[PDB]
């Protein structure tokens, strides 16, 4: 399966200059545009090698396109803060994410628009591409604007025509770069507390996609409550990596196996902490 | 691609 | 501050005629301003409304553009029967609009005549008004800088005199005015003799006509 | 999101009062109402930014104390009231029915009115017909009325029958105080000499309706 | 307004970190709500001035990342640190590049 999404945040950063929009695009973890609202240019810089071939026409819309975009937000943030009636002169954001998703011969699946306003939820698209899950009651009104006017309708044509169709393109052309799994490398060791107690922590290294699982089997039970784990790590150069450890008495170590499942991972691999 | 048209405000 | 300079243009749209109108900011926009139609007496209308995604109404064969810079922003007309004066609205800090332009215009052009005037003294009901309103009945001519005379004391009425406005007659692509002034029942009858002469920019000479009474 | 307009063609607000329009259609109910006003050749956004909800309905106010925020979305979606019957009562308000998405048909309005230059309630008019010297070229029998309210009128020619070359004329202020305009007439000589002319006049702010007569 | 979660401050090398190498010193403040971080790169307590990041992301929960990252070489005198501040954290806090974390 494969995505792409359209991450759109919108810091209204008042008084000190114009709200600020950062447009990044995503296709399945990977980001290939980007747009500051104060940079170089005005322009979809390109972030990722297999989009430099589209040409000077592509550009062209895609700008005009991510800054049609910008301009919705910077007429929103003056609606969403006018109904969740919100005290000018405050910093207050807006996300949206979009996306489609195909199956991987290639066909339609999923399509999924999600907004946000201060950190919660706002409106949001179902998975049969035809109605909208307001998640207040401010999203109450924008979700009767949107089954008015069939917003849904324009969308869910994007979605699957337009969206399935640059899809498949991008993947044809970033076939030698998005087509591909990291198996994570897997090390782990321990860091003696005291003569007594110890802690282990097991390492998820270079895998691509942002999914997977660490778990210490603990004598044939995870011992969930002892997990300590930190969130997904972006190396900065596309690759991810996360870690899990534990708390353990010396010599107990050699109960616990560190046990993790990735896409590139075709057996689940065990973790069996050497001794030295 | 990004949404080509004007989508309706939020 | 911000200030909408209307860098207008006018006067020929006969059948085909393109005409270009552009606007001036004292702020810098991103890709777009508005654009708003203003039927002649009636009726506003939204028409091409920004640039870098233009919108348009019906009469969708205009185009309005960018220009990135803001040397100006620009709008293309064409037709004879969308003869409005145009708007130049704001964008990019999207103020829902606050700052209009100032006006341009846009007509049909037949042809450019000069001002027809022929002398009616006012019947004598005139006098019953109690002021004195001499018609200078002008007659298919571009819109007025032909310097018609209030010959109603003999005297030039300028400022005094109050004028009640024709609009170009769609038909002629021109006014057909008539000139009402509240002046005096006395200044009627003291002066009997009218004329009206008109210098204008078509015509340069100040043209006389001599109504006979009756 | 594309919509309709109300309102009417207020008249003599010379104690001071209230207007209002009303949506149709959709309902916007979050970005919508907007009551630009405009003075003839301007524009103005006066009270009344977007109003029926998304709150602040002053976004860009600059003016209090007579123009008042006071209504919502009820699906009708403002009714503003003037406080004034003097000073600035002349400008033609509107209402931005539809304004819903940055890039859609902004189907504002068509009409939205004031009291007048003039003030307190217009007497009746004065009928007076202008009669041709004589009748080159274009030959015209004018028709004026005088003394009563800006509001446009229905004039009747030949009898009621002929209303083709009248002139419908606005009307200005005067020294009277009392707004004025005039139906000139063009006839061709072949029909000048023909059929007798007959002028009526038909201004309901006036409420006096005559009959003028004229004859070669 | 809205909840102001907390950054999560992740100090790290984005590469198994040696002794005298080119490194990145990633500084991965991970979910936190109000957007306006003030990321500093501290090399033994003053700000390094040549420090890029990656864009400002969110999550399926609406949690910004970024990723401040910059050169650094590995030395066993210098205490990298990364000054984050934020409308949460009322002293800046100083959470440390524990190499061995």
């Amino acid at each position: 399966s494969h995505s792409m999404r359209y991450f759109f945040t919108s810091v209204s950063r008042p008084g000190r200059g114009e709200p600020r929009f950062i447009a990044v695009g995503y296709v399945d973890d990977t980001q290939f545009v980007r747009f500051d609202s104060d940079a170089a240019s005005q322009r979809m810089e390109p972030r990722a090698p297999w989009i430099e071939q589209e040409g000077p026409e592509y550009w062209d819309q895609e700008t005009r396109n991510v800054k049609a975009q910008s301009q919705t937000d910077r007429v929103d943030l003056g609606t969403l803060r006018g109904y969740y009636n919100q005290s000018e002169a405050g910093s207050h954001t807006i996300q949206i994410m979009y996306g489609c998703d195909v199956g991987s011969d290639g066909r339609f699946l999923r399509g999924y628009r999600q907004d946000a306003y201060d950190g919660k939820d706002y409106i949001a698209l179902n998975e049969d591409l035809r109605s909208w899950t307001a998640a207040d009651m401010a999203a109450q009104i924008t979700k009767r604007k949107w089954e008015a006017a069939h917003e849904a309708e324009q969308l869910r044509a994007y979605l699957d025509g337009t969206c399935v169709e640059w899809l498949r393109r991008y993947l044809e052309n970033g076939k030698e770069t998005l087509q591909r799994t990291d198996p994570p490398k897997t090390h782990m060791t321990h860091h003696p507390i005291s003569d007594h107690e110890a802690t282990l922590r097991c390492w998820a290294l270079g895998f691509y996609p942002a999914e997977i699982t660490l778990t210490w089997q603990r004598d044939g039970e995870d011992q969930t409550q002892d997990t300590e784990l930190v969130e997904t790590r972006p190396a900065g150069d596309g690759t991810f990596q996360k870690w899990a450890a534990v708390v353990v008495p010396s010599g107990e170590e050699q109960r616990y196996t560190c046990h993790v499942q990735h896409e590139g991972l075709p057996k689940p691999l065990t973790l069996r902490w050497e001794l030295s | 691609v990004v949404v080509g048209a004007v989508g309706v405000g939020k | 501050d911000i200030q909408m300079t209307q860098s207008p243009s006018s006067l020929s749209a006969s059948v085909g005629d393109r005409v270009t109108i552009t606007c001036r900011a004292s702020q810098d926009v991103n890709t777009a301003v508005a654009w708003y139609q203003q039927k002649p007496g009636k009726a506003p209308k939204l028409l091409i409304y920004s640039a870098s995604f233009l919108y348009s109404g019906v009469p969708s064969r205009f185009s309005g553009s960018r220009s990135g810079t803001d040397f100006t922003l620009t709008i293309s007309s064409l037709q004879p029967e969308d003869f409005a004066t145009y708007y130049c609205q704001q964008s990019y800090y999207y103020f829902r609009p606050i700052t209009f332009g100032q006006g341009t215009k846009v007509e049909i052009k037949r042809t450019v005549a000069a001002p027809s005037v022929f002398i009616f003294p006012p019947s004598d009901e005139q006098l019953k008004s109690g002021t004195a309103s001499v018609v200078c009945l002008l007659n298919n001519f571009y819109p007025r800088e032909a310097k018609v005379q209030w010959k109603v004391d003999n005297a030039l009425q300028s400022g005094n005199s109050q004028e009640s406005v024709t609009e170009q007659d769609s038909k002629d692509s021109t006014y057909s005015l008539s000139s009402t002034l509240t002046l005096s029942k006395a200044d009627y009858e003291k002066h009997k003799v009218y004329a009206c002469e008109v210098t204008h920019q078509g015509l340069s000479s100040p043209v006389t006509k001599s109504f006979n009474r009756g | 999101v594309q919509l309709v307009e109300s309102g009417g063609g207020l008249v003599q607000p010379g104690g001071s009062l209230r207007l209002s329009c009303a949506a149709s259609g959709f309902n916007l109910s979050y970005s919508d109402i907007h009551w630009v006003r405009q003075a003839p050749g301007k524009g103005l956004e006066w009270v009344a930014v977007v109003m029926p909800d998304s709150g602040h309905t002053n976004y860009a106010d600059s003016v209090k104390g007579r123009f008042t925020i006071s209504a919502d979305t009820s699906k009708n979606t403002a009714y503003l009231q003037m406080n004034s019957l003097r000073a600035e009562d002349t400008a033609v308000y509107y209402c931005s029915r539809a304004t819903n998405i940055p890039v859609y048909a902004f189907d504002y309005w068509g009409q939205g009115t004031l009291v007048t230059v003039s003030s307190a309630s217009t007497k009746g008019p004065s009928v007076f017909p202008l009669a041709p010297s004589s009748s080159g070229g274009t030959a015209a029998l004018g028709c004026l009325v005088k003394d009563y309210f800006p509001e446009p009128v229905t004039v009747s020619w030949n009898s009621g029958a002929l209303t083709s070359g009248v002139h419908t004329f606005p009307a200005v202020l005067q020294s009277s105080g009392l707004y004025s305009l005039s139906s000139v007439v063009t006839v061709p000589s072949s029909s000048l000499g023909t059929q007798t002319y007959i002028c009526n006049v038909n201004h309901k702010p006036s409420n006096t309706k005559v009959d003028k007569k004229v004859e070669p | 307004e809205a909840i102001q979660r907390t950054p999560k401050i992740q100090v790290y090398s984005r590469h198994p970190a040696e002794n005298g190498k080119s490194n990145f010193l990633n500084c991965y403040v991970s979910g936190f709500h109000p957007s306006d971080i003030e990321v500093d790169l501290l090399k033994n307590g003053e700000r390094i001035e040549k420090v890029e990041h990656s864009d400002l992301s969110f999550s399926k929960d609406w949690s910004f990342y970024l990723l401040y990252y910059t050169e650094f070489t590995p030395t066993e005198k210098d205490e990298y640190a990364c000054r984050v501040n934020h409308v949460t954290l009322s002293q800046p806090k100083i959470v440390k590049w524990d190499r061995d974390m």
